[PDB]
């Protein structure tokens, strides 16, 4: 969180990937922090924080082991995101019905 | 229900729906939940006649 | 009752489907609610909130 | 209770508050981000699960430790202080020292492992009683040789105050530290403070072993609570949510019974050899018609006699199974015999020995027809009916003819059969073992799960299919992953009932550890049921053989656990009395003898000399003498008590008191003690050897003869 204030802070108000953020175009101010703060935590397979972060920035580029714990997540979403529409379509289903 | 009536029950389920939703950061108009809800309640249950 | 029609604008008309409309505005969001985890085995998740 | 006491107890108070606004400030931060995290988190779906559900699990926590919040304090030797509760709260702004530490860190082992003889480290270990958000008072225990000016509520510190006591805290450290994992048998004559040293073994062992037995849950059984309590007191974890607590009349879920029953129709009731019977009695319901019975069907005159149903009652026997289960061999052999005979009378002329598709086809028939046939059924009621406890016990208590079929005595006839007392508790719960379940079939509850999966299968068709897929790339669709029967269970209740509640409600929960106080009490039935109920046979056995009310109550602990851990269990006896004055050991040894020419009085340190007092009561003054008892008593500091029949509005009856201690007892008319049944004599010393400070004794006519020294 202080990074992401640090970032907000520092980035010119003209400056283009912080004035598409805050045009409401596209984007988050995390995903800025992501690109050049830092990636920060991210989780085990089973779902759990690791408390080790990621201090690297994709703009400074992860290192090996970082990007390596970074994978898990990046892959339980794809399962994730297929596994939650079935929840949705039980619900519209009842709903319609 | 038993205490209060149909009238508040429909506002209190109204009211917890919207709850939940408005939490997780979704918007619905109140009277789409209206239509589910009054539907729940069409029923009266006979013990005499 | 049901009164002005979100899509148009305008009071809603004799014939409309409202009750479909009010379950897909409902439902569509759902993706973006919280769900009970995926995982098979494990303690019961809604101990916690 | 001394001022500074009280100023102690003022800046304890103090400090609690503290922690608990810390826990205030903690718990609105987690609520705060909480409620952002749900709303507008911005990143990816799993990132937001896995911080919701962080945020929430620490929220709940909270929650969960608002009540109670500290457990209490450790002065170590080096003059420093640990705090140990329910959290682990540090102070970030210091290091992160810690502020209270979590009872299953490392560094709070010691308030729960250490003791006078191996102190770790430590010099003074505090408790707090707590209703709330408040420390109702605190009392403290030296781990060490005591001095007297410390303030506790057991007095232990000031009655080992009062090397002998170095042999004390060597036999005390010995019962609390043994690594057994197994029965354990602490006994110890009153006065000696068996229910602390076991207390602390109980802690003790739950902690080491807290991780082995966190799912299976701890069973508590006993006159009292009062294990329930400490264990709360010091496991709320565990006390909270995996502890149960039952009385022997409360063993059967439901059920409560509190009548106890007399004291021969009990002692016959609270033995194995009983057990006999029971089978019996089942036996005896195997009943034949003394008439035949018309089948009356549409059109054979069908008849059964008490030929077939002998036969089919002895194939029954002959299967073995419980009695629900032998129904359908009996049900099956009697239907082969009277299909067998009515397609016989049936088949006649046109049809003899058609084996084949013929004289088989017509048993179809019959039997189908049979099966249905409400004659039939209600025949095969009466011969062989299903049974519950219950029916057996009332009908066998009322007939007083099958009690005399089944060998059991007329001791134990009524009219009101299904007026149940504490001593039918293990026999109703063996009955279910010995009868069985009927191996019901649930057609609703499986339709009905069959028509939820139907509908999630419905769902999932609901979905589009790989092939029409217009996305700019193939990608895991929700039917890959799930199918319909997850589905469907996914949206189904699952009730979540904590394990108090769980396993209360089961008879056939299995417990990880089982506290029994006052054991002498259970009669051997009782221990078969608790040993069917712990196949761990981790138990905690607590109490005095001396001390038994009960006539089914122990004689000795290896009559009753021989026949589960032959050798294995472990006796601990504790030998010096110091909490009561010698005075009281004096008259308690005299009534003791009455058992056993020598009988095993402990040795008594802590003579006070202020010697008990007896008096005489005539022309109406007993009730004064209590009277002006109470009243000098409620002046003088502590609690103090008046035993007595229930007779006299005034007092508390001998075996409410089992397990307590006072400063001041008051015992009145001794002689109707006495004649209270077969063990009046061991209540009036039970009554005798709750005194502290100062007993007391009112006598009607003259001292009976063993209570001539007072
Ligand atoms: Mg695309």
């Amino acid at each position: 969180e202080e990074v992401g204030k640090a970032l907000e802070e520092f980035y010119p108000a003209d400056n283009p990937i912080i004035t598409i953020v805050k045009s409401g175009a596209t984007g988050n101010l995390t995903q800025t922090r992501t690109l050049a703060g830092m990636k920060g935590l991210v989780t085990n397979p089973k779902g759990e924080f690791i408390p080790r972060p990621i201090k690297s920035s994709f703009r400074e580029g992860l290192t090996v082991l970082e990007y390596f714990i970074n994978t898990h997540g990046a892959r339980k979403g794809l399962a994730d995101t297929a596994l939650r529409t079935a929840d949705s379509g039980y619900l519209t289903r009842r709903l319609v019905d | 229900l038993r205490v209060q009536g149909p009238r508040e029950v429909q506002i209190h389920l109204v009211k917890e729906v919207q709850e939940v939703y408005r939490a997780q950061g979704v918007s619905i108009h109140d009277k789409h939940i209206e239509v589910i809800v009054r539907q729940m309640l069409r029923r009266v249950t006979i013990i005499d006649s | 009752c049901y009164g002005r029609s979100m899509a148009t604008g305008k009071l809603v008309d004799i014939g409309e489907a409202v009750g479909i409309v009010a379950a897909q505005s409902i439902g569509e969001p759902g993706t973006q609610l919280t769900m009970r985890t995926f995982h098979q085995g494990g303690v019961t998740g809604g101990a916690d909130i | 209770s001394g001022r500074d006491y009280e100023d102690e107890l003022q800046s304890e108070r103090d400090y609690v508050a503290g922690l608990y606004a810390r826990l205030d400030a903690e718990r609105a931060q987690s609520q705060r981000r909480y409620a952002a995290a749900l709303r507008e988190h911005g990143g990816t779906a799993v990132e937001r699960d896995a911080e919701v559900r962080a945020l929430a699990k620490d929220i709940a926590r909270l929650n969960v430790a608002d009540n109670g919040l500290c457990f209490g304090r450790l002065d170590t030797l080096d003059d420093a202080r640990l705090y140990i509760g329910r959290l682990g709260i540090f102070d970030r702004d210091n290091d992160f020292e810690p502020l209270l530490l979590d009872w299953r860190a490392p560094m709070a082992r010691p308030f729960y492992v250490a003791t006078a003889a191996n102190p770790e480290n430590m010099r003074r270990r505090r408790q707090f009683h707590t209703l709330g958000r408040k420390v109702v008072d605190f009392t403290d225990e030296i781990l060490g040789r005591p001095t007297g000016a410390e303030h506790d509520a057991t007095n232990d510190a000031a009655l080992l105050a009062a090397d002998i006591v170095a042999t004390i805290q060597a036999e005390q450290d010995q019962v609390i530290r043994l690594d057994h994992t197994g029965v354990l048998v602490i006994e110890g004559g009153p006065g000696t403070g068996k229910t602390v040293v076991a207390l602390h073994r109980v802690a003790y062992l739950l902690y080491t072993y807290r991780k082995q037995m966190e799912r299976h849950g701890v069973l508590v059984v006993g006159p009292t609570p009062a294990f329930l309590d400490h264990i709360g007191r010091v496991l709320p974890s565990l006390g909270e949510s995996d502890a149960v607590f039952m009385t022997p009349g409360d063993f059967v879920p439901g059920l409560h019974v509190t009548a106890e029953d007399t004291p021969e129709a009990a002692e016959v009731k609270g033995s194995l050899k009983i057990l006999d019977v029971l089978k019996a009695a089942v036996a005896d319901r195997q009943e034949l018609p003394s008439e035949p019975i018309p089948i009356d069907l549409s059109d054979v005159t069908m008849r059964i006699d008490a030929e077939t149903a002998k036969w089919a009652r002895d194939e029954a026997r002959k299967t073995g199974l419980p009695h629900n289960e032998a129904r359908a061999e009996f049900v099956d052999v009697v239907t082969y015999v009277v299909t067998e005979r009515a397609v016989a009378r049936i088949g006649r002329g046109w049809l003899t020995r058609d084996d084949k598709h013929a004289w088989e086809k017509m048993r179809a028939d019959v039997v189908g027809e049979l099966e249905d046939h409400e004659q039939f059924n209600a025949a095969l009621d009466a011969l062989w009916p299903i049974l519950t406890p219950e029916d057996v016990l009332a009908q066998l208590y009322t007939s007083h003819e099958r009690l005399r079929a089944a060998g059991a005595p007329e001791c134990l006839w009524r009219a009101d059969g299904e007026a149940w007392t504490v001593s039918d508790v293990p026999l109703l719960d063996e009955l279910v073992d010995l009868l069985g379940r009927n191996k019901a079939a649930d057609e609703a509850a499986e339709r009905e799960r069959r028509e939820e999966e139907a509908y999630a299968a419905g769902v999932l068709d609901l979905m589009v299919d790989r092939e029409d897929l217009m996305d700019d790339e193939d990608h895991l669709l929700a039917q890959d992953l799930i199918d319909a029967e997850e589905l469907a269970d996914r949206f189904k209740e699952q009730d979540n009932r904590e394990l108090s509640e769980r396993a209360a409600a089961d008879r056939e929960w299995t417990y990880g550890h089982v506290v029994v106080d006052e054991a002498q009490e259970l009669s051997e039935m009782d221990w078969r049921l608790l040993m069917r109920r712990c196949p761990r046979r981790s138990f905690t056995i607590v109490g005095d053989l001396a001390q038994r009310r009960s006539p089914a109550g122990a004689r000795s602990w290896g009559a009753m656990l021989d026949s589960y851990v032959p050798g294995r269990w472990v006796y601990k006896s504790l030998s010096v009395n110091y909490r009561t004055p010698a005075e009281i050991m004096a008259v308690a040894a005299a009534v003791l003898a009455e058992f056993a020419p020598d009988a095993t009085p402990p040795d008594s340190v802590r003579a006070c000399g202020v010697a008990p007092w007896a008096r005489q009561v005539t022309d109406d003054d007993i009730a004064s003498a209590i009277a002006e008892f109470v009243s000098e008593e409620a002046g003088r500091e502590g609690t103090s008590v008046v035993i007595g029949p229930p007779d006299v509005p005034g007092t508390v009856p001998p075996s409410e008191t089992k397990g307590l201690e006072f400063d001041a007892v008051l015992v009145v008319e001794p002689e109707r003690i006495l004649a209270d049944g077969p063990r009046g004599a061991a209540e009036l010393y039970v009554a005798l050897t709750r005194a502290t400070q100062r007993l007391g004794v009112l006598y009607r006519d003259a001292l009976p003869q063993a209570l001539a020294g007072l």
